[PDB]
């Protein structure tokens, strides 16, 4: 759209929180997690858990997971303050169906 | 300086 | 935010920046890591450009002003636009003792 | 060549 022949900024989604559900295949979720409290942040100074690599096709991609997503909850277990390895163990024992809440931003 | 990344 | 006349307003922010930095090489190199390139998995978004991934603390690049996440645009007058990862590696390996780079920096 | 994540210290 235009305003006196001057372009208008389009509608933008600055950030969103999604609830996704991954179905584990081959015993793996097809993602990589990086970061954790007490580790080098994955972005800025945010020490949370961030999805670093979404395997091509595979469980997480079909579920909607995307690189850069910050993992907030997993089957009702909040990850606030989790260290990398405490996040690893949470996602390894999450069972067949792993329901995730994530926070996504625009870049 | 602990950079940690794992494949789940 | 900022406060002025009891109104909470958006602070002044630097969205994008282009900086020229000069790193001095030492024993062991420049103390950085580069990632990406044309034909490599992007380091950020769909951007196949070269970005600083690691800056050795208190190292040569740290003292020169480099910050993790900066996009490397030129090295000693040679632009890396469209360069493959390894082309950038050899460019930064052959830049000599003084490595003058123009980078692009985002906010968060 | 493979479209893979690539990183090199310099
Ligand atoms: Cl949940
Ligand atoms: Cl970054
Ligand atoms: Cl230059
Ligand atoms: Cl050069």
């Amino acid at each position: 759209d235009q305003a006196n022949n001057l372009l208008i900024e389009p509608a933008r989604i600055e950030e969103e929180e999604l609830t996704l559900t991954i179905l584990r295949q081959t015993g793996g979720l097809g993602i990589s997690i990086a970061g954790g409290k007490g580790s080098t942040p994955y972005k800025g100074d945010d020490e949370g858990i961030f999805i670093s690599r979404v395997s091509e096709e595979g469980p997480a991609a079909r579920a909607g997971v995307r690189v850069g997503d910050k993992l907030l909850e997993v089957n009702g277990v909040a990850l606030q303050g989790a260290e990398h390895h405490e996040a690893v163990e949470a996602l390894r024992g999450a069972g067949t169906a792993v329901q995730m809440r994530v926070w996504r931003e625009r870049m | 300086q602990r950079r940690r990344e794992t494949q789940v």
